[PDB]
């Protein structure tokens, strides 16, 4: 598999990358606290948005609405409007570094989640937040919706990835399943687009794949090579593939149904933090020491 | 079941 980089900014680390669904720019937020907009076909910068202290973690555009989402170690969830180019509120509550931070599908709804051990679900209509899932005993490093279902999974800290049942919110909110299985604190876990099927990445050097029913959910695999903490996962929306991000500087591939290694990226000297693929095109992001990469696979 | 498979790949 060869890589083929389209697009490359120099800077300070990066530490989030998100990919508009329709225009051809990204997002980048840096652990200098500014976020930047990306033309990746052009390769100039757009707009810079400055609206933290200290490291911007979390970064996402709404699906269809012209806003987007920061999350900040000042504990600030940030919502924007990229048109008129203005901070319009700020959402108040969580009380350490937010991690993550994305905007649902379908419901006027922000999730964050955050070193407090919580995870928050705000309505952005109202500005309130709406449900405080606690349970975690560790910051919280990752949260996600699920695509279709009133679902969420988090990576904690902890050693646990949990599943969330919200279809009392759409108690409640409340914990479906507690995943135990990484024997070091985990730091990112994703769904796949359309199977009942979990990715997570640990500290242990480890990405696990998981299955859930309706009643039930375990460990299905193991996909072992990094020698680094594995900092960020995904599906491969297209292929039957998994791709992972890793502090020892690599990017990895791998076969989702046999987990073997299918092809590893590296670079010379920056630990990677993040990845991402873009909802409608073959395009992946990275986000490292040193800036932000868009590229294809293949 | 995600956005871009249900409206594009499916239909």
């Amino acid at each position: 598999m060869a890589m083929l980089t389209k697009f490359e900014s120099r800077s300070s680390r990066a530490k989030g990358v998100a990919f508009h669904p329709t225009q051809p720019w990204i997002l980048t937020s840096l652990h200098n606290g500014r976020i930047q907009l990306w033309d990746y076909r052009m390769g100039t910068l757009l707009d810079r948005f400055d609206g933290h202290d200290g490291p911007v973690r979390g970064i996402a555009f709404h699906p269809t609405q012209p806003i987007f989402v920061s999350g900040g170690d000042d504990y600030k969830v940030n919502v924007w409007n990229y048109k008129s180019r203005k901070l319009l509120f700020s959402l108040c509550g969580h009380m350490d570094y937010v991690r993550v931070c994305t905007f649902h599908h379908e419901y006027p709804w922000i999730l964050s989640c955050s070193d407090d051990q919580t995870i928050r679900i705000w309505n952005w209509q109202s500005r309130n937040c709406i449900a405080i899932l606690t349970g975690h005993s560790h910051y919280v490093m990752c949260a996600a919706f699920h695509p279709s279902e009133d679902l969420i999974v988090s990576a904690s800290l902890d050693q646990t990835v949990r599943v969330w049942d919200i279809s009392g919110l759409r108690a409640d909110a409340i914990v479906k399943f507690v995943l135990e299985g990484h024997d070091r604190g985990v730091n990112w876990c994703a769904f796949h687009p359309t199977l009942p099927l979990i990715l997570s990445a640990g500290d242990d050097r480890l990405v696990k794949l998981w299955r859930m029913t309706a009643s039930k959910a375990w460990e299905v695999d193991t996909c072992r090579g990094h020698f680094n903490n594995v900092s960020c996962c995904l599906f491969h929306p297209h292929q039957e593939l998994i791709l992972s991000a890793s502090e020892d500087k690599t990017i990895r591939v791998w076969d989702l149904n046999r987990r073997t290694a299918v092809q590893t990226f590296r670079r010379a000297n920056d630990r990677f933090w993040f990845i991402t693929v873009h909802p409608k095109l073959n395009l992946f992001a990275a986000a490292h020491d040193s800036g932000v990469m868009v590229f294809k696979l293949e | 079941a995600a956005s871009f498979i249900d409206a594009k790949k499916m239909p």
